[PDB]
């Protein structure tokens, strides 16, 4: 999970499928839409 | 592998909605704590405050006890919060 | 003898008595590794 959320999904919600290999290896690749929060520093506007 | 056995044992006949106390007269202690990630927004026109909140809840019951010396010295195991009782705050 | 039959038999075999919430590790003392990475589809806004 991400700690910098702001009114959004904490975790991935699609829960796609994942690959398993015979050796016991597993790979997973879900898409997600995240909404993080930035310390927007606007001094050299617009050359920022 | 021992954690799996402990989990399988302690979820044998544990019910969720049954209030987990020995004697009905006895009560629980729900220690409560609050934490703020960020004061996201304070919309004064609509009088609404959107905050990001960590809620810390602490309690204890009797049915989820075991002996650590019987399972290769394990003391802290995870479980999903969906399967156990949960005081609604 | 088709691939589907073999995969179905394998999936039936390796899901017999497996628990999900059990943290899968060789021993309790040993730790697991999670290789992590991201890719950016598009910078929405």
């Amino acid at each position: 999970v991400l700690y910098n959320n702001a009114d959004g999904d904490f975790a991935v919600t699609h829960l796609t499928k994942a690959h398993l290999f015979h050796d016991g290896r597993v790979q997973w690749t879900p898409p997600a839409i995240y909404k993080s929060s930035c310390s927007i520093d606007v001094t050299f506007f617009p050359f920022d | 592998h021992a954690e799996e056995r402990l989990l399988k044992k302690l979820f044998s006949g544990y019910n969720k909605w049954s209030r987990p106390v020995a004697n009905i007269s006895d009560v629980v202690l729900v220690r409560f704590g609050l934490s703020i990630a960020q004061l996201i927004d304070v919309d004064e026109k609509n009088q609404m405050m959107t905050t990001n909140v960590w809620v810390k809840q602490e309690w204890h019951d009797y049915k989820l006890r075991w002996d650590p010396a019987d399972y290769e010295n394990v003391t802290s195991i995870r479980i999903p919060s969906e399967l156990i009782w949960r005081p609604d705050i | 003898e088709t691939r589907a039959h073999a995969e179905e038999r394998l999936l039936k075999k390796l899901f017999s008595g497996y628990n999900k919430w059990s943290r899968p590790v060789a021993n309790i003392s040993d730790v697991v590794l999670v290789r992590f990475g991201l890719s950016i589809a598009q910078l929405i806004d």
